[PDB]
């Protein structure tokens, strides 16, 4: 059924399982025309498929010509993002496919079951995390690659760098939400926060800085800061 | 005209015969029904006054036998039997009948209800539907599940109608994923019609008879496959012109025969507001729209 606060610990334990975010799939930038009415423009878009226990994230980028004379472009990028899901679960060795897929967006439940009927064993789940993956094109790497691709690609990144080899995947994941929460919240401000001290660098295998475990807590603490400082910007608190 | 007697009526009952319905007392001289119109089929169904639990009934066709309704005290029901011997039966007939002892079915001149509920029902699909091969007539009860809710318990005592289930891979062609689940053409003309139906006749039949066993019996397994074979040609793009206009006569004459005070638990709300409004054929049923919006506007 629905993933939610109660059964959180579930997402860390031996089952494999996948989180699929859509909301990047479809990006669109909106203007006038010459006549005076309103356009769209697409850009390039990304599936965001990830491993909670492991980091590892499945990249599929989305090129432009996905859309080239297709009518009803947002229902048709929720059928596209399952069809891709499909067919990397298909991709993977039998002992790496997921037991449980966790779709962030309940519009995403049909497709993706439609599209998974060969795999009736791989159960197809809701969630009441509030999860901040669309902020995931606010990492430099990962925007980069998808705006200058020319073509559909898949990429692989680890999200959690090399932190597994210092906390848990419970504390990693804690600590990409964060990140993520504040990068989508305050862009600029958490981009800030992240890069000021130019002495800390991103390695080049890297997506985020080679924080200290005592860094990783000042910089914690001040991305919560961040968001507690826009909450209160915002509802006049 | 045919003749269904009963042996006599020992338990206070309520008995139906198609859309008519009158009560029997405890012990009264009652011994069955006359002037049943031969070319239809036809269910004569009970509620016992004393336990409304289980309606149960018997569909039958009386071109196919001399049928009896006797009173089992064993098994405290109505029994349908054939008797095979035909003087014997004309015999016992003609006593009740010179004795007043039966009820007319009782139909208007004007009246083409029975045969607009039953167009496309023939007793030989409803005896692949509810398997009993030494009976020439057929029991439905209450409680009977179908073979499409057993699979999600015993198989002798169920109702085997075509089972449909839209996120299925017969509904859904591989590389047609959105295609079939938005449009589901395919799954009705190529799956249902042309593969196991063979033709809209024989699909309109199960439907009619899934609604009948869903409003004389409120056996809910049937109320779902009705639902479901409307919804079914509701959402398709392509359509028989034909199938359209017959479906609107279809439905028209079923939403006005059934009782207004069961429509709260014989009519599916998303459904039909799917189907009326949303739908590929949400202007295709004319005369079912202005029945439904003049009769039951607030499910809509
Ligand atoms: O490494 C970079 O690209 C970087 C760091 C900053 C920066 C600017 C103002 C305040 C804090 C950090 N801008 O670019």
């Amino acid at each position: 059924g629905a993933m939610n606060s109660s059964n959180y610990a579930e997402l860390f334990n031996n089952d494999i399982k996948l989180f699929v975010d859509d909301t990047n799939v479809y990006r669109v930038t909106v203007h006038k025309t010459f006549e005076g009415n309103v356009a769209t423009k697409a850009i390039n878009g990304c599936i965001f498929t990830l491993n909670p226990k492991t980091g590892h994230l499945f990249l599929k980028i989305i090129h432009t010509s996905v859309w080239a004379g297709q009518k009803r472009l947002s229902q048709l990028a929720k059928w596209k993002t399952a069809e891709e899901v499909s067919a990397l679960v298909r991709s993977l060795p039998k002992e790496e496919q997921p037991k449980q897929i966790i779709v962030t967006r309940k519009a995403m439940l049909d497709p993706l079951e439609v599209h998974m009927l060969d795999f009736p064993n791989i159960a197809i789940r809701p969630t009441e995390l509030r999860l901040p993956f669309s902020a995931a094109m606010s990492i430099d790497k990962l925007s980069d690659v998808v705006m200058k691709a020319t073509e559909p690609q898949m990429v692989l990144f680890n999200i959690y760098d090399d932190w597994l080899d210092r906390i848990s995947s419970y504390t990693a994941f804690s600590r990409l939400t964060l990140l993520l929460r504040a990068l989508k919240t305050n862009e600029e401000s958490a981009k800030m926060i992240l890069l000021s001290d130019p002495t800390i660098t991103i390695k080049s295998y890297h997506l985020w800085p080679s924080f200290t475990d005592e860094q990783w807590i000042t910089i914690e603490s001040q991305m919560r800061d961040l968001i507690l400082t826009e909450y209160g910007r915002k509802y006049n608190v | 005209m045919n003749t269904v007697p009963f042996t006599s009526a020992p338990i206070e009952v309520t008995i139906g015969i198609d859309q008519y319905s009158f009560n029997v007392k405890e012990n009264q001289p009652f011994h069955g029904i006359k002037d049943i119109p031969i070319g239809h089929v036809h269910v004569i169904h009970f509620q016992h006054a004393d336990n409304s639990s289980m309606r149960y009934g018997y569909w039958f066709d009386c071109r196919m036998g001399n049928f009896y309704i006797q009173y089992d005290p064993k098994d405290g029901l109505y029994k349908m039997m054939e008797e095979r011997d035909g003087a014997k039966f004309e015999n016992i007939v003609h006593n009740f009948k010179e004795r007043q002892m039966m009820v007319s079915y009782p139909k208007i001149d004007e009246d083409d209800t029975w045969y607009n509920l039953t167009e496309f029902v023939q007793m030989d699909k409803i005896r692949k539907i509810v398997r009993k091969d030494e009976n020439q007539f057929s029991y439905v009860d209450s409680s009977m599940t179908t073979v499409q809710e057993n699979e999600l318990s015993d198989p002798a005592h169920s109702l085997n109608y075509t089972v449909i289930n839209f996120k299925s891979r017969e509904a859904i062609r591989p590389g047609h994923e959105m295609e079939d689940f938005l449009d589901k053409s395919y799954y009705l003309n190529t799956v249902m019609l042309q593969g196991i139906f063979k033709n809209s006749s024989n699909y309109f039949g199960e439907l009619q008879f899934a609604f009948l066993n869903a409003m004389f019996f409120g056996n809910y397994g049937s109320s779902l496959q009705w639902h479901a074979m409307i919804e079914l040609i509701c959402s398709s793009a392509t359509v028989p012109k034909h199938m359209l206009d017959k479906l609107d006569e279809i439905l028209y004459y079923q939403i006005k025969t059934l009782p207004e005070q069961y429509s709260d638990i014989l009519l599916n709300e998303r459904v039909w507001n799917i189907c009326l409004y949303s739908s590929f054929q949400k202007n295709s049923l004319h005369n079912t729209e202005k029945i439904m919006e003049n009769k039951y506007p607030e499910l809509l």
